[PDB]
RNA sequence: CCCCACUAUGCUUAGCCCUAAACCUCAACAGUUAAAUCAACAAAACUGCUCGCCAGAACACUACGAGCCACAGCUUAAAACUCAAA
């Protein structure tokens, strides 16, 4: 027919999906180092995926593994180990002064 | 009491190119003074009240 | 009870300017929601009450959240009127 | 022997831009409210920026300018919403002026 | 060095001193601010007790204890049998968040006692008692 | 005498019927140009409805064979610092010049993919165009 | 209603009891988005198919009968008199 008709196909320009900082990584209730940067320097509470950024699958792969490793005997509860709080800021919230 | 005249003719063709407007002699007055003001563009109190 | 003390919930007072320190240990407890959880342990809110609240607080978030997004977009033409007169 | 529109099409240098997004475009301002500056730049709607703080004098009507353009259309969808509320411009970051 | 309020750590090497002394060592003063009393005690580090003061001891009585100014008159008097005993610097742990949570602290100040932090303890059940049930008012 | 109802029917068919039952004396001045001139669609009222469940509307998205090519110059190249003027309607960009010289290359008989992307940069080169790639 | 104290009770075990505004107040399954979009409101409007259910209000989550570990219980569930509304 004619030759400069459009041609049906999927999108050339698409863009892939977003991830997660955590997408494709295995989330270890062993590895507290990771688990810290989840949680409240002060008060130990597990942050929103507001806050981390973390997908569902990955905001509930990290709950599970602070939650097994808290009672487990790897991670305390009601503050962050000090020994992780010069590890990078992944969470956006702002507390001091 | 002055008399608006009769605003269009016999065959019942308007004067004003504004007439449907309702308002032909402001909104006239209106884009008499805003053509001015672009032609300006293009170009570039005690006593009074 | 068992963990270590002086960690937990603790701010360091800079320049003996305690009045800083203490909004900030506010603002701390505030932000994780201690403040508000204390306040509303005080009186025991029963499973349904706690159920309506939580979707009456999850609903307004969204509202709220989506009626600043709206005014956010529509408010890029609040710039002067390009064609007064007109 | 007549060209189509399938063949305008094609070979439109809209068509060949690809996505709009990071796209650096040559803007012409035609229009100026104290320092606001409307800019068409090939698409349907003009962009509207701010005059720079830097030789904000040497933009006038007429000048041509680079932007690089975000969105060719600003439109959402809001809660409730049946059709997408669309402000009529598009969007785009001015970057300077355009000179041989 | 740039401030930090994260508190030092104890085993850590810091440089922070406070007449000699190091933050493990600095003696505590204990607040609890309840809605209707505060009670202020001022321990060492080693748990040995050297001052309380609360508003009903020093003759605060009904409604009158769960005032501020109740609560910064027993800070006072916590400073003063506390200052005999040789404390100048004090960590504040204060659990709860009744009237005399803050002015507390200010009558340890008044008292000559010099404030390095402030702790929250306040008890918080994670899932504990059941309490209360809502009052109708 | 006369219909209001504009959701009845279109101005035509009021206007033709009302003529015929002689409720109209005369005839409207443009009646007989529509008449001997009629738009495409008469022009009748009509309630937009609301797509549900399968179905979707029949518009398709506008895509040319050498938008794959343009997508991959986009990745590997990024957009070009030259500037799009999109006032010529004889503009060619960097991405378009490649475009061009795949398609020749292609046509030569070339079929692989991967190799036909790498000589369509060198023949850029020899002619003077600036490739910076992205990384 | 407010304050304090305390018990049955909330818990565990083994048996019962079988009721909720047990409510998305939307029966299950399949299909449609074109027709008229549609009393109103809720939760856009409908088709096919099947089971359950309903036929003015009140009497009545009642009486009697029957069944049930239930015995001040539950399920099923009328009538008479009365009204022109509900
Ligand atoms: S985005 Fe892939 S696991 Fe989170
Ligand atoms: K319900
Ligand atoms: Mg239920
Ligand atoms: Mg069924
Ligand atoms: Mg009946
Ligand atoms: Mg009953
Ligand atoms: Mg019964
Ligand atoms: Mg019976």
């Amino acid at each position: 027919s004619n030759e400069d008709l459009p041609i049906s196909m999927e999108n050339p320009y698409k863009e892939p999906l977003k991830k997660c900082i955590l997408c494709g990584k295995h989330v270890d209730y062993k590895n507290v180092q990771l688990l810290s940067q989840f949680v409240s320097p002060f008060t130990g509470c597990i942050y929103g995926r507001h806050i981390t950024g973390l997908c569902g699958k990955k905001q509930k792969e990290i709950t599970k593994a602070i939650k097994r490793a808290q009672i487990m005997g790897f991670m305390p509860v009601t503050y962050k180990d000090p020994a992780y709080l010069k590890d990078p800021k992944v969470c956006n919230i702002r507390y001091r002064e | 009491p002055r008399q608006r005249a009769i605003q269009w003719g016999e065959d019942g063709r308007p004067f004003h190119y504004l007439f449907y407007t309702g308002k032909q002699s402001y909104y006239s007055l209106m884009h008499d003074v805003y053509g001015m003001l672009l032609n300006l563009e293009k170009h570039q109190v005690i006593g009074s009240r | 009870a068992k963990h270590l003390k002086f960690i937990a919930r603790t701010v360091m007072v800079q320049e003996g300017n305690v009045e800083s320190a203490y909004r900030t240990l506010n603002r701390i407890l505030t932000m994780d929601g201690l403040i508000e959880d204390i306040k509303h342990r005080r009186y025991y809110e029963k499973p349904c009450r706690r159920r309506q609240r939580e979707s009456y607080e999850r609903c307004r978030r969204i509202y709220n959240m989506e009626m600043a997004r709206k005014i956010n977009f529509l408010m890029r033409k609040n710039r002067a009127d390009p064609w007064q007169g007109c | 022997n007549v060209e189509s529109f399938a063949s305008m099409l094609r070979h439109s240098p809209l068509t060949q831009m690809g996505p709009a997004k990071d796209k650096l475009v040559i803007g012409r301002i035609f229009h100026i409210v104290e320092n606001d500056l409307y800019i068409d730049f090939g698409g349907k709607f003009h962009c509207v920026c701010r005059r720079p703080e830097v030789d904000g004098e040497k933009y006038q009507k007429g000048t041509r300018v680079r932007l690089r353009l975000l969105d060719l259309e600003l439109t959402s969808r809001f809660l409730g919403a049946t059709t997408d509320t669309t402000v009529l411009e598009a969007n785009a970051v001015l970057l300077g002026i355009q000179e041989s | 060095t740039k401030f930090s309020i994260y508190p030092p750590i104890p085993g850590e090497e810091s440089s922070l001193r406070w007449a000699g002394k190091k933050f493990e060592e600095i003696p505590i003063a204990h607040i609890k601010a309840s809605h209707n009393n505060t009670q202020i005690q001022v321990v060492s580090a080693s748990n040995e007790p050297l001052a309380f003061a609360s508003c009903g001891t020093e003759g605060f009585r009904n409604a009158k204890k769960g005032t501020g100014i109740a609560a910064q008159t027993a800070g006072i008097a916590a400073a003063a049998r506390a200052k005999q005993k040789g404390v100048i610097h004090i960590r504040v742990v204060v659990k709860g968040l009744g009237p005399g949570r803050l002015s507390a602290m200010h009558g340890l100040i008044m008292g000559g006692l010099e404030v390095i932090s402030i702790t929250d303890n306040t008890p918080i059940p994670h899932x504990g008692c059941r309490p209360r049930k809502a009052r109708k008012l | 005498a006369g219909s209001r109802l504009e959701t009845v029917g279109s101005i035509f068919s009021r206007t033709r019927d009302l003529v015929r039952a002689g409720v109209l004396k005369e005839k409207p001045l443009w009646f007989d140009v529509y008449d001997a001139f009629p738009p495409l669609r008469e022009p009748v009222f009509q309630r937009p409805r609301v797509r549900y469940g399968k179905a979707k509307a029949p518009i398709q998205d506008i895509w040319y064979h050498e938008d794959r090519i343009r997508a991959k110059f986009y990745s590997v190249y990024g957009s070009g610092q030259r500037a799009f003027d999109l006032f010529n309607p004889n503009f060619k960009s960097t991405c378009q010049r490649f475009v061009e010289k795949y398609t020749e290359l292609q046509k030569l008989g070339e079929t692989d993919e991967e190799k036909l992307f790498v000589e369509t940069g060198k023949a850029l080169l020899a002619e003077g165009v600036i490739l910076r790639r992205v990384g």
